[PDB]
Order: structure tokens, then C-alpha cells, then sequence
């Protein structure tokens, strides 16, 4: 399956900015089918900070169907954007060029306004 | 040290 | 200070269809300000499956502001639902009693599609 | 474990 070669952790995802996630995948300690989810992110997303450097990711897969969910705390030793964005989605390997469509959520203040707002990713594996 | 902003959106 | 009692702690929250986070955090060795959530949800939802049982949570926690993000596999020992949802939100501790304000999203296929279902979960502490 | 189709159908 080429759903068997993205848990050998070697893969770049690459999203419609050029924001690559890689990730790696560690079984679950008590989870039946299910790795807990490690890695790191580099942000492109345009007219954002946080760019250009690896944030660590956090989160779970779903081996039965392909289905994940990620997260990203925006602090670094580079630059800290005080945020947190939460990926969730599925992956499709049956096309040539396999894709991870996921929708996503950014914690964040402006001001002293607190503030989600939405979007969507779709990353090719490169 | 780490530069720090606003948001992920806003310096 | 009510930040420093949720880290030193395993506070549980009860959201609006009466499901319970309890969360744990522990110190990111690389991101400063930062911590790995562990934990886990019990879903008492009406109409879904997975009910009454806790299922891990892992996830990503910012002190700074006290923002989170976190996700729940829907596979244990009970019960096996094929999906897994991910809440992002922010912490409120400005009231007598504390919330969590999350969006969420939950992927599931129903048949041979795939599909990201949205919505929204208030918790609030349990004290 | 008992298996859903999904956590909203059975």
C-alpha cells in the first residue's frame, strides 16, 4: 500500500503554498490501528509569520482508513507567533499522485480579542 | 532569542 | 494563578453535550512555553457512537495566552469508530468560572467517502 | 472493540 510507506516517516507533504509537513509515526501505546503523530512543519502560508523553520507537530493517525489530526504550537527558537493551528483530514492514495485533504483551525489574538479562524489544506506527497 | 509577534497573521 | 493550576494539574471540562476533557501537560523539551497535552475525552454526545468510555488526546498547548489544540483517535478497546476530530481553541479564566471556546472538525467516511464534518465545543471547568 | 461505520452512524 503506498498507505504502508507514509508510516516510515520519510515522506514531505507539500501543501498549495509550499508549506511542508513531514511526518513520523510511532504506534500507539494503548490505540488498536492508531500511531502517535510527530514530525515537523515548515510554514509558506502566505502573508504570515512563522515562516521558513520547523515547528514541531503533535497529534494522532488513524491507520484502518488514512485518517489524521495534527497540531502546531508557533513557538520556536526562531520566532514565536503565539498561535496554534489544528489540522484534521484524510488521505487519498488513489490517484498517481497521493493527497492529504484536511481542514484546518488557527487559535490566535488580536489585541485582547481571542479569535479561530478556518481553512483548508490539501498537501501532495513529494 | 525567538522573535515574537502578534499572531501568525499580524506582527 | 489560574494557568499555573492548569499545568500542575489533570483538570477535567465539560462541554455542552455533557462530554468531559481531562487534560495533562508536560514541558515541550525544544518549544519554549509550550506543552504536549495528554489526557483523555469521554464523548456522551446523543446519536454518535463511542459513548461513556475515554479515548487518549494528544495535542499541543501555548502558555503565553493559553491556547490549545488537541485531537482524539477514535479507536480503544470499547469501541472502534474509524475517525478522529481535532479541537483548536483558547482558554477564558476572565469569569468566575473558567471555558474552553474550541472549533472542531471530525473526519469519518460514511460509505466510500471521505468527509470533514465542523462545529464548535464550549467547555466549562469542572471545579 | 464494536465497530461503527463512523462516530455519527452506526
Amino acid at each position: 500500500s503506498p498507505d504502508m510507506k507514509l508510516l516510515a516517516g520519510a515522506s514531505n507533504w507539500v501543501n498549495q503554498s509550499g508549506s511542508v509537513a513531514q511526518f513520523v509515526f510511532t504506534p500507539s501505546p494503548t490505540q488498536p490501528q492508531t500511531y502517535e503523530v510527530s514530525g515537523n512543519y515548515i510554514n509558506n502560508a502566505q502573508g504570515t509569520g512563522c515562516k521558513g523553520t520547523p515547528y514541531p507537530l503533535s497529534g494522532a493517525y488513524y491507520s484502518g482508513n488514512q485518517i489524521i489530526s495534527f497540531s502546531v504550537v508557533w513557538s520556536n527558537a526562531s520566532a514565536n507567533c503565539q498561535s496554534a493551528t489544528g489540522w484534521t483530514g484524510y488521505f487519498d492514495f488513489s490517484g498517481s499522485q497521493a493527497v492529504l485533504k484536511t481542514d484546518w483551525n488557527l487559535a490566535f489574538y488580536s489585541g485582547s480579542t481571542p479569535a479561530i479562524q478556518q481553512g483548508q489544506d490539501d498537501f501532495m506527497q513529494s | 532569542v525567538a522573535t515574537v509577534s502578534e499572531s501568525l497573521l499580524t506582527e
